[PDB]
């Protein structure tokens, strides 16, 4: 009776019930070869494996295990008893969404389901149907411009640069400082340092002079064994990578430039609406200073008369999930569910007609 | 003069000029006001207008679209392509030897002779190469002679086929001929001649046409889908499985296996089988026309990294060093290699500085991958593992403040 909302990410699954204001369960998107924190409790005879890569499901057997674990272990429900809303990346291939649909109906025997675009859900969580979304997670970042509830596929930008790359970069530059962060467990520690101490500088070259000249930017962090370490310019060099991907050897546009490129690929008539509704979602948009920095970078690229607004809600770590919870619980959405009967009548390709 | 023009006016300057004068007068009747305007602007700003016509296609789609220089480029190109010759004609023009990757003087302008030394060096340099040409160019219907202007020691004598666009026009006292280059040049033969007391190299040249979509990625995508829709449905389940695995990111493992020479010293039957299937997929529907593709290379393909001092092509010394190392050389990729039918810059490789511009002979192994639903935004042509490319010529251009390189290359296997 109550619908399920399962937001499947490269790093984390966020799962819960439509109508709740937060996911009941958030757990790592890993299998052992065991799922989640079980997959690493016995990671000996086994190795941690991520089935979703850069936002796309790449292993269907492993993903079935993730979804198994979601229904039975995390939410403690029967799939046969709950319509289930799944999320997907922008530009998810059509064969992927067909395969998600097949698995839901033929493996899990759900009474109904639906597949929603993550960026559209996050926009909707703030009550908008028009805007440009920067969605940045553990594995992938997108710019998705949306006009009156429709994602605009020809203007979507994708960068394979996100939180896990930032973590790995932080391990490296901390190691160059004189520490040693290299193992899988140390990678978890540095993710934690990243999530607690990093920020985006408003003026990067300025910030690098300051730090070189004072201890004013230094912060301390206590390791699990009680060793306390110091972190300095690494705090802001780490997420600076989003704006300067050459920091990790990438020759792609940074997130400010992809946001501008995306807007420039849209019809000229709607660009002002996009500039006025830049919305951020996902864990990798949580850095203090990121909204101000994006404001400054986009101001430099755009016409001098352009009114630019960056919207970054405190909840934006879960705004895809929240959007799914709102959507799945709307009166006017109920006609949109794909029922098991519709699946029987029409193939997996029923997803394309209903979404 | 005869009633019908010759294919080559040779030294008959008086008839060439008169004929082209009548031709300029006839074509005036087919150009609308905007095209005539385009011609007038070209007369006034030819160098910059030609320069734009050579490198316009390498920027972001939206940067190209909003450049006001597009209007002149489009309107002039239309004026030219309209007026198609109905049988071949030979033309004459001087080039810098640098244009054909001879980066030194054949002789100085004050010298009258060319050494056998230089002659043979030039021959070895421009032999067995297909040189890509772009942009607007003024040519002569007659061979320059006593009292004609001759800016370099290299005269090109080019044969242009039927249906070549040529725009005859008058610029004050002079009768001219405009073309837009859109082909590759083969130099069939060079000879040393004498004009007005000085030795010149005369290059006997012909053209090779290729499909080059440049920034028109929609036209290129239509062509690709046109030719590879049933290739998509003719693969064995094994081949489709392995191609999709490759495309889905399996490429990194497969290609590293290949580059590290895994088949030799660390065989892996599972990977070998995939390599074979992908190759067989690429031989299933060979590239059905001569085609130009574009690849934005990582610096590691040319033995550089992001922080290599030698990757700063804003310094001419680094361009020279790159040319000395790579220009005229053949390079091999043990890996399968991705290219696009489009020349436009993209977000994912916006800052890459080395562009490969590759001529693919008809019937080469290859496939328009983007004919498979799922990820067609690449406009991708996958080339076979172990491909060899001859680097014919290295050009450079500015992308904002950043100097980037265009490597004119040819697939030779
Ligand atoms: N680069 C392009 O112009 C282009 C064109 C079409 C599609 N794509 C798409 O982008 C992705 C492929 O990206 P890519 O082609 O930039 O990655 P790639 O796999 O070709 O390159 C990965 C890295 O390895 C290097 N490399 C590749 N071959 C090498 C060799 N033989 N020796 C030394 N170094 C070598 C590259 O410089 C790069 O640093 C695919 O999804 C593909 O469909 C890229
Ligand atoms: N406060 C924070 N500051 C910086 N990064 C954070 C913060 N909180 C979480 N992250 C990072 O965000 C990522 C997880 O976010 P999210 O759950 O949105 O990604 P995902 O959906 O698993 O991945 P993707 O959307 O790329 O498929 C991790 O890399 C995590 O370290
Ligand atoms: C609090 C937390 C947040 C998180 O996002 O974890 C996700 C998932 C995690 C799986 C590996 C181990 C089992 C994690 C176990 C338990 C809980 C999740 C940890 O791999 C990440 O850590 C990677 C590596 S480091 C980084 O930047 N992304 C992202
Ligand atoms: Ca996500």
């Amino acid at each position: 009776t109550t619908a399920l909302v399962c937001d499947n990410g490269s790093g984390l699954v966020k799962a819960g019930f439509a109508g709740d204001d937060a996911p009941r369960a958030v757990f790592p998107s890993i299998v052992g070869r065991y799922v989640g924190d079980e997959a690493q409790s016995k990671r000996g005879i086994l190795t941690l494996k991520y089935p979703i890569e850069h936002g796309i499901i790449t292993n269907w057997d492993d993903m079935e295990k993730i979804w198994h674990h979601t229904f039975y272990n995390e939410l403690r429900v029967a799939p046969e008893e709950h319509p289930t809303l799944l999320t997907e990346a922008p530009l998810n291939p059509k064969a992927n969404r067909e395969k998600m649909t097949q698995i839901m109906f033929e493996t899990f025997n759900v009474p109904a389901m639906y597949v929603a675009i993550q960026a559209v859900l996050s926009l909707y969580a703030s009550g908008r149907t028009t805007g440009i979304v920067l969605d940045s997670g553990d594995g992938v970042t997108h710019n998705v411009p949306i006009y009156e509830g429709y994602a605009l596929p020809h203007a979507i930008m994708r960068l394979d640069l996100a939180g896990r790359d930032l973590t790995d970069y932080l391990m490296k530059i901390l190691t160059e400082r004189g520490y040693s962060f290299v193992t899988t467990a140390e990678r978890e520690i540095v993710r934690d340092i990243k999530e607690k101490l990093c920020y985006v500088a408003l003026d990067f070259e300025n910030e690098m002079a300051t730090a070189a000249s004072s201890s004013s930017l230094e912060k301390s962090y206590e390791l699990p064994d009680g060793q306390v370490i110091t972190i300095g310019n690494e705090r802001f060099r780490c997420p600076e990578t989003l704006f300067q991907p050459s920091f990790i050897g990438m020759e792609s546009a940074g997130i400010h430039e992809t946001t501008y490129n995306s807007i420039m690929k849209c019809d000229i008539d709607i660009r002002k609406d996009l500039y006025a509704n830049n919305v951020m979602s996902g864990g990798t948009t949580m850095y203090p200073g990121i909204a101000d920095r994006m404001q400054k970078e986009i101001t430099a690229l755009a016409p001098s008369t352009m009114k630019i607004k960056i919207i970054a809600p405190p909840e934006r770590k879960y705004s895809v999930w929240i959007g799914g919870s709102i959507l799945a619980s709307l009166s006017t959405f109920q006609q949109m569910w794909i029922t098991k009967q519709e699946y029987d009548e029409a193939g997996p390709s029923i997803v394309h007609r209903k979404c | 003069a005869f009633i019908e023009r010759p294919e080559d006016f040779l030294k008959d300057k008086e008839n060439a000029i008169q004929w082209e004068k009548k031709e300029a007068e006839r074509v005036e009747k087919n150009l609308d006001t905007l095209e005539k305007e385009a011609l007038e602007l070209y007369k006034k700003d030819s160098e910059q207008i030609s320069n734009y016509s050579q490198t316009r296609q390498y920027f972001y789609d939206y940067q190209i679209e909003s450049n006001p220089r597009e209007k002149e480029y489009k309107n002039l190109r239309n004026a030219i392509s309209k007026n198609k010759i109905d049988k071949p004609i030979n033309v004459y023009y001087f080039e810098s030897p640098e244009k054909f990757a001879f980066n030194k003087e054949i002789r100085t302008e004050n010298q009258n002779e060319i050494s056998l030394e230089k002659f043979n060096e030039l021959k070895e340099t421009i032999q067995d190469k297909l040189f890509k040409q772009d942009g607007f160019k003024d040519v002569s219907l007659y061979e320059p002679g006593n009292g004609d202007e001759k800016p370099t020691p290299l005269l090109i004598h080019l044969k242009l086929p039927k249906n070549t666009g040529m725009l005859p026009y008058i610029n004050s006292n002079d009768v001219k001929t405009l073309i837009e280059q859109d082909y590759s040049i083969k130099i069939d033969k060079i000879v040393r001649i004498v004009i007005e007391g000085k030795q010149y190299i005369k290059a006997e040249a012909s053209i090779v046409n290729s499909l080059d979509f440049k920034d028109d990625v929609s036209k290129g995508d239509l062509w690709g889908k046109e030719n590879y829709s049933d290739w998509s449905n003719k693969l064995t389940p094994n081949e489709l499985a392995d191609v999709n695995d490759y495309m889905r990111g399996g490429y990194t493992a497969i290609n590293n296996y290949l580059i590290s020479n895994g088949p030799l010293n660390n065989p892996n039957p599972e990977l070998d089988s995939k390599v074979n299937n992908i190759e067989n997929a690429l031989k299933l529907t060979p590239i059905p026309s001569n085609l130009i593709v574009y690849r934005r290379s990582g610096p590691q393909e040319f033995g550089l990294t992001l922080t290599s001092p030698e990757y700063d092509f804003n310094k001419i010394e680094n361009i020279d060093a790159f040319k000395e190392k790579w220009e005229g050389k053949v390079i091999t990729y043990p890996n399968f290699i991705s290219t696009s039918i489009g020349s436009v810059n993209m977000s994912a490789f916006a800052k890459r500085k080395i562009i490969l511009r590759i001529n693919i002979p008809k019937d080469s192994p290859g496939a328009y991958l983007s004919a498979i639903p799922g990820y067609a935004g690449s406009y991708e042509v996958l080339l076979n593992h172990g491909s060899k490319f001859k680097i014919n010529k290295v050009d450079s251009y500015k992308d904002g403040t950043v100097t980037k390189l265009i490597l004119d290359a040819t697939l030779i296997n």
